[PDB]
């Protein structure tokens, strides 16, 4: 029994030395005997590897005192309709030195904003995990051809996450004390959130009594949407996956049952607008 | 394509700690709310006649310890997140770590909560000959 979370996507034929492998599964077979591992004199550690580790497959089903649930019920989401932001991500595929994982490329929101990131992954090395640019290509097919020019228009993730926090803060500061990301088939959106979301216990802002919605790695401080200028992470967001409400078929076919004003322009922001629109029609119309 | 590194019993705890502002506090809180410790560590077979020093080049478990692969006992290596060290490098990856047998059910939690004496090389409270 294995999971795809933290799958090693490198093309290295062998596993790791016992001192460098993060897990027993990832140790090379040559060291495995009698149910455990052995150190073998004369078999050295590898001092130059770069192994891409997949961030697909997160499971946010913990129940830890004082930490809020990220995924919320339809009833809780309805009460916080003013906090709804549709979110969709179009990815690119690892290539060359790695294969088998998707990296965020175009991040789209129901505000109409599309942000483009440099293809970046989590690469294990002999000393740490290096969050770095990795070789990538858009998926093949005419439905994905629009992503080709985006491979050279990306911004570094330290810039993209600041822009996400600024956009959310500007949109929501007079609407809600939180954000509820409205998703359709959430797996890749949750993988993309690893790049710009942090979690922890509920906190209050560094300048008022409002709950904290943002975090700064510069000062290790917390802010609400009003006081988050310069903050780089979204803190304790909420989310809901609309696809889990009983719909069959794709996003567009279900969106089109209630709405005709949102034509499919085939972009992350358009999928994010259709997802929020479908949720609004399903919960509030008629 | 690719090769799995993890088992499903660790998905929840690793996801929780991978997103936390404070991963060490999140792991401690996860255990206090009844969660299971991280499993699938690299436990070594050895002769239990070693020096007993905490962090070593080869397994050095004495009869009161077990030896593990160092990266596998490091929360930051297991979650693929930043290390707290100034330059962001790991002091356990590429070494073996000796853990008291009484604590070997949770090697990741042990390394998070304990300190190595710089003078004698043994864990403070679990072998240190200085105090
Ligand atoms: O033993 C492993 C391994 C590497 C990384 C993660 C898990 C297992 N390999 C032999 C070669 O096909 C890759
Ligand atoms: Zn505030
Ligand atoms: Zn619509
Ligand atoms: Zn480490
Ligand atoms: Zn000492």
């Amino acid at each position: 029994n294995v999971t795809g979370l933290f799958k090693d996507c490198s093309k290295v034929i062998t596993g790791l030395h016992p001192t460098q492998a993060p897990t027993h599964l990832s140790v090379d077979t040559k060291f495995k005997t009698e149910g455990l591992c052995v150190d073998i004199p004369g078999i050295p550690k590898d001092m130059t590897y770069r192994r891409l580790i997949s961030m697909m497959g997160f499971k946010m089903n913990y129940q830890v005192n004082g930490y809020p649930n990220m995924f919320i019920t339809r009833e809780e989401a309805i009460r916080h309709v003013r906090a709804w932001i549709g979110f969709d991500v179009e990815g690119c595929h690892a290539t060359r030195e790695a294969v088998g994982t998707n990296l965020p490329l175009q991040l789209g929101f129901s505000t109409g904003v599309n942000l483009v990131a440099v293809p970046t992954g989590y690469v294990d090395t002999p000393n740490n995990t290096d969050f770095s640019r990795v070789s990538a290509k858009p998926p093949p097919g005419d439905q994905f051809k629009h992503l080709i020019p985006l491979m050279y228009k990306g911004l570094p993730w330290n810039v993209v996450r600041i822009k996400i926090v600024q956009m959310l803060s500007d949109t929501l500061k007079n609407l809600s004390d939180r954000v509820v990301f409205v998703l359709w088939a959430h797996g890749f959106e949750l993988t993309s959130m690893k790049y710009f979301v942090k979690i922890g216990p509920e906190r209050t802002c560094c300048l008022c009594d409002r709950r904290a919605t943002c975090f700064s790695t510069a000062s290790d401080t917390y802010a609400c949407w009003h006081h988050s200028i310069g903050f780089d992470y979204v803190y304790n967001p909420f989310m809901i996956d609309v696809q889990q409400w009983g719909f069959t078929g794709n996003l567009q076919s279900n969106h089109d049952l209630y709405c005709q004003v949102h034509g499919n322009a085939h972009v992350a922001s358009c999928d994010a607008i259709m997802t929020r629109c479908l949720a609004v029609h399903e919960c509030f119309v008629k | 394509a690719g090769n799995a590194t993890e088992v499903p019993a660790n998905s929840t705890v690793l996801s929780f700690c991978a997103f936390a502002v404070d991963a060490a506090k999140a792991y401690k809180d996860y255990l206090a709310s009844g969660g299971q410790p991280i499993t699938n560590c690299v436990k070594m077979l050895c002769t239990h006649t070693g020096t007993g020093q905490a962090i070593t080049v080869t397994p050095e478990a004495n009869m009161d310890q077990e030896s593990f692969g160092g990266a596998s006992c490091c929360l930051y290596c297991r979650c693929h997140i930043d290390h707290p060290n100034p330059k962001g490098f790991c002091d356990l990856k590429g070494k073996y770590v000796q853990i008291p047998t009484t604590c070997a059910n949770d090697p990741v939690g042990f390394t998070l909560k304990n300190t190595v004496c710089t003078v004698c090389g043994m864990w403070k409270g679990y072998g240190c000959s200085c105090d």
